[PDB]
RNA sequence: GAUUAACCCAAGUCAAUAGAAGCCGGCGUAAAGAGUGUUUUAGAUCACCCCCCAAUAAAGCUAAAACUCACCUGAGUUGUAAAAAACUCAGUUGACACAAAAUAGACUACGAAAGUGGCUUUAACAUAUCUGAACACACAAUAGCUAAGACCCAAACUGGGAUUAGAUACCCCACUAUGCUUAGCCCUAAACCUCAACAGUUAAUCAACAAAACUGCUCGCCAGAACACUACGAGCCACAGCUUAAAACUCAAAGGACCUGGCGGUGCUUCAUAUCCCUCUAGAGGAGCCUGUUCUGUAAUCGAUAAACCCCGAUCAACCUCACCACCUCUUGCUCAGCCUAUAUACCGCCAUCUUCAGCAAACCCUGAUGAAGGCUACAAAGUAAGCGCAAGUACCCACGUAAAGACGUUAGGUCAAGGUGUAGCCCAUGAGGUGGCAAGAAAUGGGCUACAUUUUCUACCCCAGAAAAACGAUAGCCCUUAUGAAACUUAAGGGUCGAAGGUGGAUUUAGCAGUAAACUGAGAGUAGAGUGCUUAGUUGAACAGGGCCCUGAAGCGCGUACACACCGCCCGUCACCCUCCUCAGAGGAGACAAGUCGUAACAUGGUAAGUGUACUGGAAAGUGCACUUGGACGAACC
């Protein structure tokens, strides 16, 4: 049976959100990419160094919001600026969502050489899209 | 199959699309306004028209056919067909008057003629009756009898025994011999009777 | 006639005994007993056995032990003497 | 086991033993209604109230079919799934038994039970109250012994013919004891309707199944399993027997009825749509080669290894890759070390598998006496179901088709060597680095490529040709060159050289339902280079598609079930493998322990239905003969 990447169904109890719940393969049938870059297009460069970078930035990401990300990040990236969306829980204080926003600005930009922008979106609880 | 059930197969025959409004049945009519309305596949490549079509030797170079090499099958049938003609032309030319009334020419008429002597009549199917399997002889569809014709000329052609002689010439050959109701397919077909006839102890095995 | 057996290295001494009977019957009886023998053991082991039971018939080798099945086991055929041949014994005896 | 702690009793605690608590319960299947009938002594209150069919013995008779003998006719008869063996006896007609008693019988009677179904006759079917024998009398099917007759047919044993690995069986043939009559014996049966006799009730039911539940009275019987239809003792016309019938050792079960699951050489019905068989096409199985694997070899990896491995991990090994072997070298080591060290039977991760399925289902409700369990009928009868899957939707060129998708689970199915990861293990080495080196073929086997040619081969062209045609046929071998590379005999390409095996292939087996099979032509992945492999685009382009159920299987409805690790199951017996007990002059018997040897007897229609009694036979379970039982079935309107 193919388990790649999908939610094995259960009692009903457990919650799941619009990305977890579709399989890869609706991935462009209901699903988008959650990075965005010219990379994988016909005849572009570099895939492999904005692969590495975008894996990189999503554990960055998830070691630095321990327990505030909601669902998983969205990359984008225009010409040079990368831009991270990211949908957190309204938990933690806003001082200190605001001093790790700065944190990883700064710090990102510095380690990749390239402007970067972190746009949040706090939500009360994550998500459910459907219980499985 | 990429066409759906609702496809139907088409009719090609200018005789039956011009025939007369006034000559067809109540039932004629109603098939007629029922495939204005039906959906129709595409006319296969392989019939036409054409005055001079025959299905019989459509089917017959297809069975000769080897890895979809239409061509050279239809080349060898057409070479079969006219070494056939030339030969009868022949012997009706050096034959007397008296016999060319019956020496026949018409490459086709042969053909179906030689098919249909060699036609088996009746076949060894395997019948079963409490576990144990044996081949009783039975009747044979009409559709089965002239593959069996075909695939026995065919498989006579293709034998070894006749080396370096050309397919038209082997086919051209065997066809004549079938005419006149001679040579090793029409044997075949004789051996094939005689197994039948020699096993008509258990045609009571066939429940059908 | 053609009486096979099928044995074991490890084959009890009652069997053993049982199908010795049955081999002397047969041979009473004038047919070629083929005896297969089969398997940790020795091939001599094996052939062994056939000393026993042709022991127990003082029947002869028509064909001598030889192995088969890709070397696994041995086989042989055993024969009533001829006559001539059991007057030689009668005479040896 | 030790330790910490806790619990119970406490100047006690509790290891061993012994005792204290032993019958108003039951008998269709758990042990138990004794094979049947009749007493005395007694008991009870059920006592006053209140024709015939198939019993039995004897005598007699015979319709059908046998046997035998006569005729005459023929060379064959018997035998089955197929044969062999067996006889020359076979057919018609007629004559003819001490054998057995179609149809009636779809009847259900007679007898106490066993038993009784051709006919006639004689005799005859106990008790105006019920129970009543291990305590006597008289009976008791089939088998069996004794003595004498009959002998058509059947038939243990025996012999022959098959079948078989074997065949002491099943199948075929012949024949005997025996089945029969007479006179005695024998006294056993699944002697079962497993349901005691008598009288009574249908009311408040009733573990399960079976043949509804009980009341009163009486007699017999039962008290865990096995030892045990046994040993001893006793009795008997019995001498390998029958009746009664224990104990010792051993065990924590044995057992009866069900529910679910699997399984069935299980039944009926319906199907399989490249599908199980036939049918169509092309193949493999035959030759060479490429390549994988198993084996052999080496100092020289590892993993998959039935379907669901075997050009598989690898969209790839000269060095590297590399985890292997030999040697050498380093030790806080690229890493806040490291380990391709064991455990896929601890796992995540990604998957095969049925699945070429459609079911899985939480939460409720009901049915079964509120047991495990089960839950359907549409002219509908207890099911409702959220969700998941299918479906729908989507990519490709349609709404077709191909993809994709395919739940819950099954195989402790694959991977600790993608990576991580628990546990365990190494830490001056199982870690790290360097040089070199193995990666071959005795041989088997899997998949693919090349061919065996004439529908072929070469040339031109891409389809109106010319030549070849014993030549066809290697991508094999050897030599040379070239491409990549630091390294090329070993990697690839080209050329030369040689023209080899082979002549359409056994049982068996693969794929395919249409732009498919088949043939042909490109491109891409990955590499510095490297595949006949892999992915994919395209050209030409078929034949059958109709019948069935032996086998595979699938479904439905059923049947059986000693299996539950679920038939790769369970389990019997012989033989030898060690202890306990009993009988015994040493040997046997039982049990237990416990792995083997030969079979597969039993549990499924257990592959010959099972078993009881009895007789003969056989390593061994067991086989067969006669009667009996269902504790088997016969599929349950007609067909
Ligand atoms: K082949
Ligand atoms: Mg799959
Ligand atoms: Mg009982
Ligand atoms: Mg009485
Ligand atoms: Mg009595
Ligand atoms: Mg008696
Ligand atoms: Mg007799
Ligand atoms: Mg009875
Ligand atoms: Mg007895
Ligand atoms: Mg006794
Ligand atoms: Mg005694
Ligand atoms: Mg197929
Ligand atoms: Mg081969
Ligand atoms: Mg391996
Ligand atoms: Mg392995
Ligand atoms: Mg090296
Ligand atoms: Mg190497
Ligand atoms: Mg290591
Ligand atoms: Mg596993
Ligand atoms: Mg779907
Ligand atoms: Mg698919
Ligand atoms: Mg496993
Ligand atoms: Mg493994
Ligand atoms: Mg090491
Ligand atoms: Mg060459
Ligand atoms: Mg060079
Ligand atoms: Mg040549
Ligand atoms: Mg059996
Ligand atoms: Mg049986
Ligand atoms: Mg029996
Ligand atoms: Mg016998």
């Amino acid at each position: 049976k193919n388990r790649a990447a999908r939610v094995r169904v259960s009692k009903g109890d457990k919650p799941v959100t619009y990305e977890e719940a579709h399989a890869p393969h609706y991935i462009a049938h209901r699903k988008g990419w959650l990075s965005l870059h010219t990379g994988n297009l016909d005849g572009e460069d570099h895939a492999a160094e904005r692969t590495v970078e975008d894996v990189f930035l999503r554990k960055f990401m998830w070691g630095t919001f321990p327990g505030c990300l909601a669902d998983q990040l969205v990359l984008k990236r225009r010409g040079n600026q990368l831009e991270i969306c990211a949908v957190v829980l309204r938990q933690l204080s806003p001082h200190k969502y605001y001093f790790l926003v700065g944190y990883s600005e700064t710090l990102l930009s510095y380690f990749y050489k390239c402007p970067v922008r972190l746009h949040l979106q706090t939500v009360p609880s994550k998500v459910v899209y459907k219980y499985l | 199959s990429r066409y759906s059930p609702e496809f139907k197969d088409p009719l090609i025959d200018k005789e039956y699309y011009r025939k007369p409004v006034e000559e067809l049945t109540e039932e004629e009519k109603y098939v007629r306004e029922l495939k204005k309305t039906q959906l129709i596949k595409a006319a296969p490549a392989g019939k036409t028209s054409s005055v001079f079509e025959d299905p019989v030797i459509s089917k017959f170079t297809n069975m000769m056919m080897i890895g979809g090499n239409k061509v050279l099958a239809r080349s060898l049938m057409i070479q079969t067909l006219e070494a056939v003609k030339r030969k009868q032309f022949e012997k009706y030319h050096a034959a007397s008057a008296e016999e060319q009334a019956t020496i026949e020419r018409n490459p086709y008429t042969i053909f179906h003629q030689a098919l249909k002597n060699c036609e088996p009549m009746i076949g060894l199917v395997p019948i079963l009756k409490g576990g144990r399997f044996y081949q009783v002889p039975v009747p044979l569809p009409d559709r089965r009898r002239r593959f069996l014709a075909m695939k026995w000329m065919i498989t006579e052609c293709r034998d070894k025994k006749h080396q370096r002689t050309l397919m038209p010439e082997k086919l051209s050959h065997k066809l004549l011999e079938a005419f006149h109701n001679q040579g090793p397919v029409i044997k075949r077909k004789h051996d094939l009777h005689k197994m039948a006839e020699a096993n008509r102890a258990l045609a009571h095995y066939r429940w059908w | 006639l053609r009486k096979e057996l099928i044995l074991s290295s490890n084959i009890g001494q009652h069997d053993l005994d049982t199908k010795t009977k049955q081999i002397q019957q047969w041979i009473k009886k004038k047919h070629l007993v083929q005896i297969t023998i089969k398997k940790d053991v020795s091939e001599n082991e094996m052939e062994e056995i056939f000393h026993q039971i042709l022991q127990t018939m003082p029947a002869t080798f028509s064909s001598r032990p030889q192995a088969v099945q890709g070397g696994k086991a041995l086989m042989c055929v055993l024969r009533a003497l001829s006559k001539n041949e059991e007057k030689a014994y009668k005479e040896t005896q």
